């Protein structure tokens, strides 16, 4: 059971940013949604909730300015944010209560992975994937591209796990962001590449 | 909205450490719940209703506490423990409910000298303007290291960013990625290419280099 999450990646200030959480596999009867946003380098911070009775919370800061609500055939929740500045930038968290309290906090048994939201007029720009060649290391850097996620770097499909070590993106002089992924191995090797918000989707061999 | 302290901890691998959790309002029906954030993840619920482990939370966590005042008690602090913890509360059932502000927490381990690999910029890549050479500090501590790039022993600066991951979850140590980024011009006016790492595990300054072509 999971809450994949779904959102544009970035968008830019005045648009209605919107999100989507689908309950993928079925799981508790009576759940609760709600959603928590992280502002970079900042604690959670409550946007709503909507209970197993469809009972919708806001936080104080959201009453006017967002709408949550359900598509029960497609087991998906909703969450708008309109009027969107630079000060909505995070990273927003959809979480499941399972005593079903549309405003509780105490209790969040299961998380989605996050979508992010950068709020810029900057434009969105693809990467260029370059690689990088008893034990050795190699990687792939997912170089010059922006907004910063969605971003996924898996390597072999997921099989090679152990002494994977992907980096946090920094900001280069470019204005562009550039990250990267390294593998220490014993002396096929394939990095999965996904910008969503370019729809870049590359698999480097290295 | 919820106090928590301290604001970041630091002790060393089996140490008890504390987290306290303080409110203004007291928690309605012992709705207060611990959450442990590992780097690039999701929080994960770790304790609920003051004192509840999560099925699969190791026994080393606990929560104890009423009205007010609670706290997270870690018994054995781990490599794996490095997150920032938060707690949450419910104060009625009307929508009063918040985070805390967080506690960071930092494993102290002995010191360990970083291995460093060195990447020349790939031919895909470089048949854009840019050339990229990767330098890497691979499984150290302490976090404290200093990269200097040099091109044919001359000094760069200005040119190069850099990224550390977060503590280890099994060794508890660190690693470091510089990207140095020249124009393909320069690239191709030069051949050595080396990083230089500074590391207190390291007796003398190790240099990975390598010579283009």
């Amino acid at each position: 059971v999971q809450l994949v999450e779904s959102g544009p990646g970035c968008v830019k200030p005045s648009e209605t940013l919107s999100l989507t959480c689908t309950v993928s596999r079925f799981s508790l009867i009576g759940y609760a949604i709600t959603w928590i946003r992280q502002p970079p380098g900042k604690g959670l911070e409550w946007i709503g909730g909507i209970s197993s009775a469809a009972t919708t919370f806001y936080s104080s800061w959201a009453k006017s300015r967002v709408t949550i609500s359900v598509d029960t055939s497609k087991n998906q929740f909703s969450l708008k944010l309109s009027s969107v500045t630079a000060a909505d930038t995070a990273v927003y968290y959809c979480a499941r209560d399972p005593r079903g309290y549309g405003a509780a906090l105490d209790r969040l048994d299961l998380w989605g992975q996050g979508t992010c939201v950068t709020v810029s007029s900057f434009s969105t720009k693809g990467p260029s994937v370059c690689p990088l060649a008893g034990t050795a290391c190699l990687g792939c850097l997912v170089k010059d591209y922006f907004c910063e996620c969605p971003v996924t770097v898996s390597w072999n499909s997921g099989a090679l796990t152990s002494g994977v070590h992907t980096f946090p993106a920094v900001l280069q002089s470019s204005g562009l962001y550039s990250l990267s992924s390294v593998v220490t191995v014993p002396s096929t090797y394939i990095c999965n590449v996904n910008h969503k918000p370019s729809n870049t989707k590359v698999d480097k061999k290295v | 909205q919820m106090t928590q302290s301290p604001s970041s901890l630091s002790a060393s691998v089996g140490d008890r450490v504390t987290i306290t959790c303080q409110s203004i309002k007291s928690v309605y029906n012992n709705r207060l719940g611990w959450y442990q954030q590992k780097c690039g993840k999701a929080p994960k619920l770790l304790i609920y209703e003051t004192s509840i482990l999560t099925s699969g939370v190791p026994s080393r966590f606990s929560g104890s506490g009423s009205g007010t005042d609670f706290t997270l008690t870690i018994s054995s602090l781990q490599c794996e423990d490095f997150a920032t913890y938060y707690c949450a509360g419910g104060f009625d059932r009307s929508g009063d409910t918040t985070f805390g502000q967080g506690t960071k927490v930092e494993i102290k381990r002995t010191v360990a000298a970083p291995s460093v690999c060195i990447f020349p910029p790939s031919d895909e890549c470089l048949k854009s303007g840019t050339a990229s050479v990767v330098c890497l500090l691979n499984n150290f501590y302490p976090r404290e290291a200093k990269v200097q790039w040099k091109v044919d022993n001359a000094l760069q600066s200005g040119n190069s960013q850099e990224s550390v991951t977060c503590q280890d979850s099994k060794d508890c140590t660190y690693s470091l990625s510089s990207t140095l980024t020249l124009s393909k011009a320069d690239y191709e006016k030069h051949k050595v290419y080396a990083c230089e790492v500074t590391h207190q595990g390291l007796s003398s300054p190790v240099t990975k280099s390598f010579n283009r072509g």
